[PDB]
């Protein structure tokens, strides 16, 4: 019976996952612009004894 | 509408009000002018040689 | 920013893989969810923009425009599914594809960091619009209208391209952040005068500026309902957004090059507002009110003050919502009597009581009744103009008086008086039409409580 | 109330005359005030105190954000985009703070005008004087920048003003 | 509330009352179906005054094209009933 | 907290509750109008308490409760001013509205949309309170336009009638003309003073310039229907009679005078604007009274009476007596509303007849209506010790004891005489003599709603002047020293008007018929102002909007220069280029010419 629902309602997950994928592609983009992470004269800061990066 | 109503103050309006209160308090006690005519200090400015 | 773009792109395969009787439901639901996601861009900073990546950025000027663009798609789908009933399945999907492509192009246009990419998307918005007008318009004039729409725009924007690739050859970049930080004054020379004209006339034709506004009463009138909705609500604001973006490079040359355009706007405001008083076509009256409203945005952008920029942003958003609602309201009557003549169907308040209330609220927002954001934007622009020159109050005051006259006239002709005797096919309002009006009007009123969300980067 | 600093929002010591009735007729305002206190104010204070007991059970704090001082536009080289960016952001923050300073002074002026009654023209001289100075400084600093303002244009305006002042001072010394 | 639901008999009674108050026409001779010209020997000018008197009695104006034709009290009663939507 | 602020805010807040119930199951019930009337009565009772506080200790307050937005250094917030004017005008308006709603429960009983009518009346009252209590200019503009929109919706209440729609659009037009001046004042005050709030404006304008005050005066002329923009108020009687009694007689039309009263500190300093205001008030109060004495519709007579009283208020403002003008506003509300109520009672009892020529002897047929209208006319005429007397008689003396334009003084005295003249006309032609109405008599005034609503305003029309005058603190310097002939002048001229009008009215009983004078034609046709100003400017504007703006420019010349010229040129060039017969003998000779040119033109200079 699962096919009677899925086979005519799967187009209902294209835009949701398209949203999720979109968010993922943003995060990877943020990983290419880290040349000044914790390096600006306004937010330069000593790291907490456990943290590795000030932001992701 | 609810989400937009409770958006955090990333425009820094309350922050600006607090900073303004701090400087008004400090300047009044000091007797210094409340606001300064020149935003940038004169010492760091190198005007051209002479007026003519 | 891809978290909005990619879901919008997924609307195409979703539409093409849907059942013959489910395309409207799926498209409406998922475009509404995209609007919900787009609401997150309103969280703006006070100092700089939201720089997502090297390609896309969001500012306090483009965020409300993006929200309006995404919000308009569900309303267009609701307004289109009635007159496209007898259409075949594949042509319905093609119409929805045209709308989705238009939304995608507009979303990328409002967020492009580089001016050449902005130009390419701002010109790409022409193809779906022209296809919509010339394929699904109802009358034989729709072909001519299309040509007028196509060549007025391009004749303006072809010089702009030549200017832009010129600028990059001398300053090294067309990135807007670099353009703003490394700005330099424009000298007073003939070459700079023509570079100023090439950077401005493209946007002036889109507004449009009085004198080159002929394409608009044709294109808006002959277009189908979703075509006219998107033409009035979003496509006119491309010129305002582009002018606001490109003005930084223009100074100090703008102080004297703005005079002819200020004169044209301040007089064409009166001209088009008075034209609305003698207009036998209701949809044409609504179209001319748009030229009258955008003259004010042109004036606000030309005088270059923070109050004028705030007012222009607010007025662009408010006009988008109000003009879309008015076009829908006229279409409700057109789908009954199949004529756009204003005096053909009269006394409709007797027969359609709640649609009359919708008409009244739309007319009230059109004449900028306080405290609506129409009034906020108008009054901010008027105050800035008064600062620019006190005599402006005379022209501005006159326009306000005329705008109220043709608005209520439009209300009195179609709603009051006695209903024409022969017409007998005036059916009760559908829930679809009533909800379409409500989804236009409720956000407009709600924006009164938080006007800083639509006042732009100068707030 | 302890909500705001009384030094930045001052007011006179609030002299209130004691009631000195002369007639024997009952005062309707006193009866109505007693009724209002017994029927309106008491339930309001009870509800408020309940809300405050609920608040005191959960306590958390939010911190005002402190920003470091960075070099201004005068120390930046011609095409050093990063220092220009930081200087411009700091300049924008200072502009906002100055706007709020003018706002505080204007609030003082309005409150004085309302409080003093028919003697505001004389009893609000200090507030008008403070607003005149703050307004003059703000106008000197940010007036006429227009849309597309920046720290560079403000610096150019200040330099032009200092050149005008230097020429005016040289003119006076020759007399 | 407002004016009572005026009926056909009331209209006839008032028309005949007004006619009987006219000095030119005697009360005994006058009948509901009496022609104003053949039966009463009344001129066109005289007829106009009767129409105006009926307007004053019932408080509404009868158009000149409609007014000239009315030559009997029954005709006036029928006209008034048609205007006021009187069915009994 | 002291209860003053809470009570003042709650008074306005509870008026909005029946609007939130407009989608509840009370709005579809026949008990909704009584619900609205009860809410307004409770609001009046609540507003009586802050008025007592002010009469006791002169307590005043401003409440800035909601910060709407901040633009740079300018902050706009929802603020209410609760000074003497606000706390005194609110209870008077609520009392009048309570009486008028009780009256409308009877007058509009058979209307199918009486619930809508009640909500509309309530909506207007809310907007008027917003206008009156506003502390900044933006909130004032909100109330200003709200009352205008409610007036538009209530004038054209019977929307199937072309004349009512024409009158409603006329009201909107005439009020937008003054909206121009309102917006001019806003722009001037924002740029020059950097604020829209009243406190800042008062501080920064010690000697106010002309332009903002002239804008305010234009707005006041538009709202209060002064001579330049007067004709909309008489045409506003197309609306139902309760609408005339509430909006266009006692409450909404005083908004211009209230605006100029709110800005009296700035007007104290500009002599030119005071002179302009005095002259405008004088010409209005004379012209409208002159038009009133020959009118035949009773509502038109009362409308011209209220326009003349507004002119008198404007005159009082022009001689630097704002508190006297506000006092006259409060006094005039009572007896003008009750006069409109009596007129409505007559009209309803006579099967919707408004012409006084068909109202005969009602003196004994409607005894309570006669008593109420006689007392109202006596109050309006300045009869001693009545409500009208405690303001109007003080105004006439003030003009007599001032450095005043002489023509303005003469006009004011003549208008005072004409007031008694047209009161005489109403009483004589409506209540004296023999019946002139149709023979089927329907006269009945024995409805408790009508009697109670009129009686409540009747008591005010008698005692309110003495009660209010003796409880307000002295806000001026009195005129304790007058010549005797100048103390009694108001009564003398009123009695002269009474006698002359009564004699000229008794003259109409004689068996003589003569053709009217040219002066009578001028008065009865309203100075021919509507016959000229509603035909010439409208015709010319509407003719140019089509002949040149639409046809000559938009449809012809703008087409001709850009697109039609381009299309014609491209078509001609295409025809010229493509019309080659295809004979190689022609274009190979063309090739020869081309080759020769290239060798010399581009080759012979390298
Ligand atoms: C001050 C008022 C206090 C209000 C308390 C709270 C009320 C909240 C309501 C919010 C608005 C609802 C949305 C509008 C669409 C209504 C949908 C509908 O069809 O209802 C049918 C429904 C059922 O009736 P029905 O029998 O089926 O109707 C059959 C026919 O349709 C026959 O229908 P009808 O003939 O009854 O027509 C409907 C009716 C009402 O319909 C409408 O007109 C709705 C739109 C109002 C005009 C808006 C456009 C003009 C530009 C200004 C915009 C202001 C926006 C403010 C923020 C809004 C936020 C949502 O028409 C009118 O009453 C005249 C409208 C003109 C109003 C003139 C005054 C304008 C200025 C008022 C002040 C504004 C600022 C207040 C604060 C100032 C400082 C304190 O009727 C109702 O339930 C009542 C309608 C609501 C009337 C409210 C009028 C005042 C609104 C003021 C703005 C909101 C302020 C809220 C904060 C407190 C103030
Ligand atoms: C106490 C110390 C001071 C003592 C002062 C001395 C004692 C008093 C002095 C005498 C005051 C006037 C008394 C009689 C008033 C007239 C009533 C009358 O019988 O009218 C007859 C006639 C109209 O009668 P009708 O057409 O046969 O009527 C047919 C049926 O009766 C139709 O019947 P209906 O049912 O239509 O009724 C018509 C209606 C009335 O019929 C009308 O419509 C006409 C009435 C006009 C009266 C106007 C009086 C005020 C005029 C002020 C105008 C200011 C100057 C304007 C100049 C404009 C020039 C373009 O009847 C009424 O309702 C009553 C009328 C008003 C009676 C009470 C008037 C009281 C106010 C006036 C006396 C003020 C005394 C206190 C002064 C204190 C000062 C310190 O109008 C006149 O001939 C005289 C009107 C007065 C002004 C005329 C001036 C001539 C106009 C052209 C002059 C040449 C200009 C050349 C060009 C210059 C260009 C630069
Ligand atoms: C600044 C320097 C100087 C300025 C240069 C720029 C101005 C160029 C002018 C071009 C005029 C030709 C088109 C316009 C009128 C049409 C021709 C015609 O017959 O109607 C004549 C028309 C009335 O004649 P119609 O008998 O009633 O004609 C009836 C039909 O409507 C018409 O009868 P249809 O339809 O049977 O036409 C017959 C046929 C006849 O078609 C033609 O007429 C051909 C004309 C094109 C030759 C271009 C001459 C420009 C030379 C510039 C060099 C500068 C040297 C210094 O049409 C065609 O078949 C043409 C189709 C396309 C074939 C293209 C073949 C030509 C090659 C392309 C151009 C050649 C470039 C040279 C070498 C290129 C190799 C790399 O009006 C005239 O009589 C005016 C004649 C000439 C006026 C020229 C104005 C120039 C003023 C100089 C001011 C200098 C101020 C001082 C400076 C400092
Ligand atoms: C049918 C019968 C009708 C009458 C009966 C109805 C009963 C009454 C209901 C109406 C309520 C009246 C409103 C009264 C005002 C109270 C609401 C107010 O308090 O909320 C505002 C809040 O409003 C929101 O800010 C505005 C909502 C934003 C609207 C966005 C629309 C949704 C998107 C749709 C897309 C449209 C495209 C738009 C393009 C830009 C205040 O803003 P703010 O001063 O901060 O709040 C301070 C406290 N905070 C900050 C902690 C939250
Ligand atoms: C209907 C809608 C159409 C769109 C409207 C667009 C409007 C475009 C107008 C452009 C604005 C100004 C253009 C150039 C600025 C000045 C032009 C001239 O009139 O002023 C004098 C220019 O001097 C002479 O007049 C030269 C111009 C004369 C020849 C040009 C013909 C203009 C006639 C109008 C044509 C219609 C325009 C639209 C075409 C379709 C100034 O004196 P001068 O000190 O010496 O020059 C200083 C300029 N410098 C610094 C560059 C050197
Ligand atoms: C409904 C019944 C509710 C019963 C329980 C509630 C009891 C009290 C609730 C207290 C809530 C806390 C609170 O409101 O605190 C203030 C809180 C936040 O402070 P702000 O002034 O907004 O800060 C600046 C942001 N602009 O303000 C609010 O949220 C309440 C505001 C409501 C105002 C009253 C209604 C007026 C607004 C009508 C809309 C008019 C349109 C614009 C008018 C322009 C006027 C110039
Ligand atoms: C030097 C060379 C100049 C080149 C500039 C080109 C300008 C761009 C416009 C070109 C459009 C030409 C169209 C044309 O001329 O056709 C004439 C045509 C003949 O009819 P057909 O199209 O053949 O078909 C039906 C008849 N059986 O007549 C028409 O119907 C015209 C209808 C289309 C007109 C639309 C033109 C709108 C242009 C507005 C102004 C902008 C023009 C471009 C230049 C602007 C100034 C720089
Ligand atoms: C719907 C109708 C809209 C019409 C829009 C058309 C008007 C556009 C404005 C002119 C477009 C061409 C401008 C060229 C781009 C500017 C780039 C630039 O700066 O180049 C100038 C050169 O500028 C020019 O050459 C432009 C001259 C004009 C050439 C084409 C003529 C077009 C018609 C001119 C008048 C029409 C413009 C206004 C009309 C408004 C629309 C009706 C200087 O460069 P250099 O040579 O390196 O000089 C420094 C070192 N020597
Ligand atoms: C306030 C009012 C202003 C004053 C108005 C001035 C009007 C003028 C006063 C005098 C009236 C005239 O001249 S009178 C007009 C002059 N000419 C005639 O009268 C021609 C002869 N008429 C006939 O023969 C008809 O039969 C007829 C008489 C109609 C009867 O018809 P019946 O019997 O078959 O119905």
């Amino acid at each position: 019976n699962v096919l009677q629902i899925v086979r005519d309602h799967w187009v209902h997950i294209l835009v949701p996952v398209g949203f999720v994928f979109g968010c993922y592609l943003d995060r990877r983009s943020d990983e290419k612009l880290t040349a000044f992470r914790n390096k600006s004269l306004l937010f330069k800061r000593e790291l907490r004894p456990n943290e590795e990066v000030t932001w992701k | 509408s609810t989400f937009v109503a409770y958006l955090p103050d990333y425009r820094m309006q309350e922050w600006a009000r607090r900073e303004a209160e701090r400087l008004v308090k400090y300047r009044e006690a000091n007797g210094l002018p409340l606001m300064e005519s020149n935003c940038f200090d004169p010492n760091k400015i190198q005007l051209p040689e002479d007026e003519d | 920013m891809l978290k909005i773009i990619i879901p919008t792109t997924m609307l195409l395969p979703m539409t093409w893989m849907s059942k013959h009787n489910m395309i409207w439901i799926n498209a409406t639901v998922h475009s509404l969810l995209i609007s919900l996601i787009s609401l997150s861009l309103l969280n703006q900073l006070g100092e700089n923009s939201l720089n997502f990546s090297l390609t896309f950025f969001s500012d306090s000027l483009s965020a409300p425009l993006l929200v309006l663009t995404t919000w308009l798609l569900p309303l267009m789908l609701m307004a289109s599914q009635s007159h496209l009933s007898k259409e075949t399945t594949t042509r319905k999907k093609l119409y929805i594809t045209m709308l989705i492509l238009l939304q995608l192009f507009l979303i990328m246009t409002f967020t492009a960091t580089e001016l050449i990419l902005f130009y390419i998307l701002f010109e790409a918005t022409l193809v779906p619009t022209l296809i919509i007008i010339t394929r699904w318009g109802n009358q034989t004039e729709r072909l001519n209208a299309g040509l007028y729409f196509l060549f007025y725009t391009l004749a303006g924007s072809l010089p702009l391209l030549v200017a832009l690739v010129y600028i990059q050859n001398t300053t090294g970049s067309l990135n807007f952040l670099i353009i703003h930080y490394w700005s330099h004054p424009l000298s007073n020379s003939w070459s700079n005068i023509f570079m100023w004209l090439a950077c401005i006339m493209a946007f002036m034709v889109k507004m449009p500026l009085y004198g080159l506004h002929l394409w608009l009463p044709k294109a808006h009138v002959e277009a189908p309902i979703a075509g006219s909705m998107v033409l009035a609500a979003v496509l006119l604001k491309l010129g305002g957004y582009g002018m606001m973006r490109i003005t930084t490079i223009l100074n100090p040359l703008t102080n004297y090059m703005a005079y002819p355009f200020l004169m044209l706007s301040m007089w064409g405001m009166i001209m088009t507002s008075s034209i609305c008083l003698r207009q036998t076509d209701l949809k044409s009256l609504i179209a001319y009110s748009s030229v009258s409203h955008m003259a004010l945005v042109i004036v606000a952008i030309m005088i270059q003050t923070p109050w004028s920029f705030m007012g222009a942003t607010a007025l662009m958003i408010a006009h988008g919502l109000t003009s879309s609602m008015l076009f829908c309201l006229a279409n409700t009557n057109y789908e009954r009597v199949h004529s756009r003549t204003m005096i053909l169907a009269r006394g409709l308040q007797t027969l359609l009581p709640l649609m009359a209330t919708w008409w009244l609220v739309a007319s009230l927002t059109n004449l900028a009744l306080p405290p609506s954001i129409n009034l906020i934007g108008e009054l901010f622009i008027i105050t800035a103009s008064f600062s620019w020159s006190n005599i402006t109050i005379i022209l501005m005051g006159m326009n306000m008086m005329i705008t109220a006259l043709y608005s209520l006239y439009m209300l009195i002709t179609t709603q009051r008086g006695k209903y024409t005797h022969h017409i007998n096919n005036i059916k009760p309002s559908f829930t679809r039409e009533n909800a379409l009006m409500a989804l236009h009007i409720l956000p407009l009123l709600l924006l009164t409580l938080n006007p800083k969300m639509i006042l732009g980067p100068l707030y | 109330p302890d909500s705001w600093d009384k030094d930045v929002y001052p007011e006179p010591p609030r002299r209130t005359p004691a009631p000195a009735p002369q007639t024997s007729l009952p005062n309707p305002v006193t009866y109505l005030t007693k009724i209002f206190d017994l029927l309106v104010d008491r339930p309001v204070t009870l509800a408020r105190e309940f809300i405050e007991q609920q608040h005191a059970k959960n306590r958390y704090y939010y911190y005002h954000r402190e920003f470091r001082r960075v070099p201004d536009i005068t120390e930046c080289e011609e095409k050093d985009i990063l220092c220009m960016f930081e200087a411009e952001m700091q300049w924008r923050r200072d502009y906002k703070v100055d706007q709020e300073i003018v706002n505080i002074i204007q609030e003082r002026l309005k409150a004085c005008q309302q409080r003093e009654g028919e003697s505001y023209r004389q009893n609000c001289a200090k507030e008008l004087e403070q607003f005149t100075q703050v307004s003059k400084a703000f106008q000197d600093r940010y007036s006429d920048l227009g849309a597309h303002y920046s720290a560079r244009k403000c610096l150019a305006k200040q330099k032009q003003r200092m050149l005008a002042e230097r020429k005016a001072a040289k003119e006076a010394a020759a007399a | 509330s407002d004016a009572p639901p005026l009926t056909l008999e009331a209209i006839k009674d008032r028309v005949l009352y007004v006619l009987k108050l006219y000095d030119k026409i005697d009360p005994e001779k006058l009948s509901v179906n009496s022609h104003f010209m053949k039966d009463l020997g009344l001129d066109s000018l005289d007829q106009v005054e009767i129409i105006m008197a009926m307007e004053d009695e019932f408080g509404f104006e009868i158009p000149d094209i409609d007014a000239e034709k009315l030559m009997c009290p029954q005709e006036i009663v029928d006209y008034i009933a048609d205007k006021k939507d009187v069915y009994e | 907290m002291n209860p003053f602020a809470s009570l003042t805010l709650t008074t306005l807040t509870i008026l909005t509750i029946p609007i939130m119930m407009s989608n509840s199951n009370i709005y579809k019930t026949n008990l909704y109008p009584n619900y609205v009337k009860t809410t307004v009565s409770y609001a009046f009772t609540l507003s009586l308490v802050p008025l007592l506080m002010f009469m006791h200790t002169g307590q005043e307050m401003i409440i800035s409760n909601w910060h709407w937005m901040t633009l740079q250094t300018v902050e706009l917030s929802l603020s209410f001013k609760m000074d003497y004017f606000s706390v005194m005008f609110i209870p008077v308006a609520l009392f009048v509205t309570w009486s008028i709603m009780e009256f409308s429960m009877w007058y509009m009983h058979s209307d199918p949309f009486i619930n809508r009518f009640f909500k509309y009346l309530l909506l207007f009252l809310i907007t008027m309170m917003i206008l009156v209590t506003a502390n900044n200019l933006f909130q004032l503009f909100i109330g200003w336009e709200g009352v205008g929109i409610m007036s538009f919706l209530l004038i054209g209440w019977w929307h199937g009638r072309t004349d009512a729609n024409t009158a409603a659009l006329q009201a909107i037009l005439y009020n937008r003309i003054g909206d121009i001046g309102f917006v001019l004042s806003m722009a001037w005050f924002l740029t020059h003073s950097n604020a829209w709030d009243l406190q800042q404006i008062f501080m920064l304008n010690n000697e106010c310039p002309n332009m903002p005050l002239i804008g305010l005066l234009l707005a006041a002329a538009g709202k209060s229907a002064q001579f330049g923009l007067h004709p909309w108020l008489p045409s506003a009687m197309e609306g139902p009679t309760p609408v005339s009694a509430l909006l266009h007689s006692s409450t909404m039309v005083v908004a211009g005078v209230f605006l100029l009263i709110r800005f009296y500190p700035l007007m104290e300093t500009n002599k030119l604007v005071q002179t302009m205001t005095l002259c405008l008030g004088a010409i209005t109060t004379l012209f409208t009274a002159l038009c009133a004495i020959t009118q035949n519709d009773i509502k038109k007579i009362v409308a011209f009476s209220t326009s003349s009283q507004l002119g008198l208020m404007m005159v009082t403002i022009g001689i630097n007596q704002p508190h006297l003008a506000f006092l006259h506003i409060c006094m005039h509300a009572f007896f003008k509303a009750m006069l409109f109520m009596c007129s409505g009672s007559i009209i309803h009892s006579l099967n919707d007849e408004q012409d006084i020529r068909k109202m005969g002897g009602l003196y004994k047929a409607m005894p309570f209506t006669t008593t109420a209208l006689i007392i109202g006319s006596l109050a309006l005429t300045g009869m001693p010790y009545l409500t009208g007397f405690y303001s109007k008689d003080l105004i006439i003396e003030a003009v007599n004891m001032s450095y005043t334009n002489a023509w303005a003084l003469l006009m004011t005295l003549i208008a005072t005489s004409l007031t008694a003249a047209y009161s005489t006309r109403i009483i004589f032609f409506a209540f004296l003599g023999k019946p002139r109405f149709p023979p089927l008599v329907l006269i009945n005034e024995n409805n408790p709603l009508l009697i109670n609503s009129i009686k409540r305003l009747l008591i005010g029309s008698i005692f309110a002047g003495f009660i209010i005058s003796n409880n307000i603190p002295p806000m001026t310097v009195p005129n304790t020293t007058m010549p005797l002939y100048m103390k009694m002048t108001a009564l003398i001229v009123t009695i002269m008007g009474f006698m002359l009008a009564l004699e000229l009215n008794n003259t109409t009983y004689y068996l003589k018929f003569k053709y009217p004078s040219q002066t009578y034609k001028f008065s009865n046709m309203l100075g021919y102002y509507p016959s000229i100003m509603h035909r010439l400017p409208t015709y010319h504007n509407l003719s140019m909007s089509q002949k040149s703006a639409s046809s000559l420019l938009d449809l012809i010349w703008l087409e001709t220069i850009l697109p039609k010229t381009t299309s014609f040129i491209q078509m001609k060039m295409s025809i010229m280029v493509s019309n080659q017969k295809g004979l190689i003998k022609l274009y190979f000779l063309s090739f020869l010419i081309t080759i020769m040119i290239s060798m010399t033109l581009f080759n012979y200079h390298e």
